[PDB]
RNA sequence: UUUCGGGGGUACUCGAGUGGCGAACGGGUGAGUAACACGUGGGUGAUCUGCCCUGCACUUUGGGAUAAGCCUGGGAAACUGGGUCUAAUACCGAAUACACCCUGCUGGUCGCAUGGCCUGGUAGGGGAAAGCUUUUGCGGUGUGGGAUGGGCCCGCGGCCUAUCAGCUUGUUGGUGGGGUGAUGGCCUACCAAGGCGACGACGGGUAGCCGGCCUGAGAGGGUGACCGGCCACACUGGGACUGAGAUACGGCCCAGACUCCUACGGGAGGCAGCAGUGGGGAAUAUUGCACAAUGGGCGCAAGCCUGAUGCAGCGACGCCGC
């Protein structure tokens, strides 16, 4: 509040903020249905809805929104996930 | 970034520099990866000194020289050399060794005698 | 003039980790043996030898080593709090 | 600092010649004062002391610069009073003394001081400029016909010059062949008992 | 262009604003901390790393906004709403990538058990980009390697106190999930009943640690000012956000204490940066001068910024010389 690029940094992290919050918001609600289809029993629709949010997950990370490594293991277990089940 | 710089030593009046590869977020006078040279500019020539195979080496991997160390390469041909450009001699002078000590000695025991 | 697409990583030698040998005190925990490690120090000031025992926790998957024996251990990642030692070959049993 | 008192009551506490051109001092060989009669107890360390004070205020040092000189020739690889002797044989001042140039080490001093004397072609007026080996000492050329330094020139044999100093020329040049050894330095006094002294 | 009150154009230039990078470094202090905090030696087949260096591939294609501007509202102030309008290397959709990420099958090989490697082979699904400049021209995206900076784990080492003997129930271990860059009760549900302790557990007291320093014949004892390396904190307590990276000193949110402003509705602060003031005390300095040198940030660069720093002022406070 004091230096002049604090104060445009303010305002700069506020809106960042919001776009990766609804990013992941968006992330969350696309594992959540997954989860809901595998809890249900139906491998045709789990197995459509691990394909949109598998690149979900990966367009998420290019956008630096969350890293990699942490798309790699979201992946990694939902596709586990509809093996077993 | 790896950094080719010169960190103080010596007192008040005398500021002695050694050549050290530290990163650039590293204080001036903080621990070094490297001393590859010294350059002493109080003198006449000014003294420098590289370590060639070292300077070499970080030039390589991409260490980045501050401005008065890349005037240092390029008085003893270390840039040119890493570069491929010509002038890789260099143009280093050396201080004139003064007379030694007994040789003097000796001219003054003729010199009366 | 073109240089090649792949470049192979340099060759690292793989790290020297410890061993050592030890006796089994307990095996009540699922999967896991604690192990006594005996070692033998010159004391700083007064310079007798010193022998002091470390107890130490180690994984083995099967329970093939019980109360009593004499083991030998390597150390490895943290496999829980604790564990750090995995147990190699149960060398003499008793 | 330097000490400017009468110079005769100190060789007489001493009992022994600093100057050692002093009729004062014959004239009267006891202590100063009152009671510079009067009998002395012995002890060791008034011995030890005295010896100290007769290296010291001989060659003109103060204390704090003399026990500096000891913890150097005590470090040195020699043994300790050769080392300390021959530290102090070259200062400067001491060196223009043994040459002639002077009549005292007060008057060496004050010369080499006042800036007089060369080393090596560069002006010093350090008085505890310590001489090495090959070096030449020169006087410049305004202070060669100065009135005192003409009558050194023609008061040649004053003392006998030791062997590792040498004057060749009537320019008055001296040169030092090496540092003295114990051999080559004659003072009147006892070494061993200032080592002693510092050990205690 | 003039009438001389002003009014246009240019974009050399540049206030405010959007956007990028920096602001996590550098500087301060030693309150807390008896701990993997620190020192020393290892481990990572359990990991991240902006900018820099060096291979390979690429940089296709569309779109919708908004700050600034202009009109106007609310408020004492701090600030803030609505309308209209504009641009991008701001934001957003798709193609391409098959180096890369996920899954199934399968071959060889090296070990240190999980496993690692052969960018192994193969099938299925998926993951980017940005332009500017006309000049020493600078940039953008993915991916291989390097360099640098870290994270995490472990052996060993350095205080007093049993007039402190038992402590612990996520606590010790296991499996299925979650979480992280990564391993791990890190978290969680269930299951087993363990784990640590007179080789002082759990308590209490004190304390940042070290290279070093002082003393000492040495061994040892004492100590950690400056200088240099780590750590910790930033009015007190808690929290996360942005980012390659955050104890975020001169950021944000909340609660508390204190100071200040107010129109009484509500607002605004944080010298353990440099200098300086009050206070406490036996006692510790100038509200200097420069970015000329060295280091750092941005910029293609000229350059701009830098109380880092280089120097100056004051005190026999110390050492040395005269
Ligand atoms: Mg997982
Ligand atoms: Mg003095
Ligand atoms: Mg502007
Ligand atoms: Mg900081
Ligand atoms: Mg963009
Ligand atoms: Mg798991
Ligand atoms: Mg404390
Ligand atoms: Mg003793
Ligand atoms: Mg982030
Ligand atoms: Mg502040
Ligand atoms: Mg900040
Ligand atoms: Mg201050
Ligand atoms: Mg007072
Ligand atoms: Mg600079
Ligand atoms: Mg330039
Ligand atoms: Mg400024």
């Amino acid at each position: 509040a004091n230096i002049k690029s604090q104060i445009k940094r303010i305002r700069t992290n506020e809106r960042r903020r919001l776009r990766n919050q609804s990013v992941k918001s968006s992330l969350r609600t696309a594992i959540r249905g997954f989860r809901e289809a595998v809890d249900a029993g139906d491998k045709d629709k789990a197995s459509e809805l691990l394909h949109a949010t598998s690149r979900k997950l990966d367009k998420a990370a290019s956008k630096g929104v969350i890293h990699p490594n942490q798309a790699a293991n979201k992946k990694s277990a939902l596709a586990l996930a509809l093996n077993k089940l | 970034a790896v950094k080719i710089k010169l960190t103080r030593l010596g007192k008040i009046r005398n500021p002695q520099y050694r050549i050290i590869v530290a990163d650039a977020r590293t204080r001036r006078d903080g621990r070094a990866i490297e001393v590859i040279g010294r350059y002493h500019p109080k003198e006449e020539p000014s003294l420098i000194q590289i370590d060639s195979e070292r300077a070499q080496y970080w030039l390589g991997v991409g260490a980045q020289p501050t401005e008065p160390v890349l005037a240092l390469l390029k008085i003893t041909g270390d840039w040119q050399k890493f570069k491929g450009l010509p002038g890789a001699e260099g143009t280093l002078k050396v201080k004139e060794p003064k007379p030694s000590k007994l040789d003097l000695f000796n001219a003054a025991l003729a010199e009366a005698e | 003039q073109k240089g090649p697409k792949y470049t192979p990583a340099a060759e690292k030698p793989r790290g020297r980790r410890k061993t050592a040998i030890g006796y089994v005190v307990s095996d009540k925990m699922q999967k896991t043996i604690v192990v006594e490690l005996e070692d033998r120090k010159s004391h700083p000031l007064y310079g007798k030898i010193i022998r002091t025992t470390k107890k130490v926790k180690a994984h083995d998957e099967n329970g093939e080593a019980g109360i009593g024996d004499r083991v030998s251990l390597m150390e490895t990642r943290p496999l829980s709090a604790t564990k750090r030692w995995r147990l190699v070959e149960i060398l003499e049993k008793a | 600092a330097r000490y400017t008192g009468p110079a005769t009551r100190k060789s007489r506490r001493l009992g022994v010649d600093l100057v050692g051109g002093d009729q004062s001092f014959e004239k009267r060989p006891y202590p100063p004062g009152q009671h510079g009669r009067a009998r002395i107890k012995e002890s060791e360390y008034r011995q030890q002391l005295q010896e100290k004070q007769k290296a010291r205020f001989s060659y003109g040092v103060m204390e704090k610069q003399f026990r500096r000189y000891y913890e150097e020739a005590n470090r040195q690889p020699g043994k300790t009073g050769d080392n300390l002797l021959r530290i102090l044989e070259s200062r400067l001042d001491n060196v223009v003394y043994r040459a002639g140039l002077a009549r005292t080490r007060r008057m060496a001093r004050q010369l080499v001081s006042h800036g007089h004397f060369l080393v090596n072609g560069v002006k010093v007026d350090i008085p505890s400029y310590r001489v090495s080996q090959y070096d030449i000492i020169d006087v410049k050329e305004k202070s060669l016909n100065t009135l005192p330094f003409q009558i050194a020139r023609e008061t040649a044999g004053e003392r006998p010059i030791p062997s590792w100093l040498q004057v060749v020329g009537e320019r008055q040049r001296i040169l030092v062949h090496q540092l003295p050894e114990r051999a080559q330095i004659d003072v009147p006094l006892t070494e061993q008992l200032i080592v002693e002294l510092y050990s205690k």
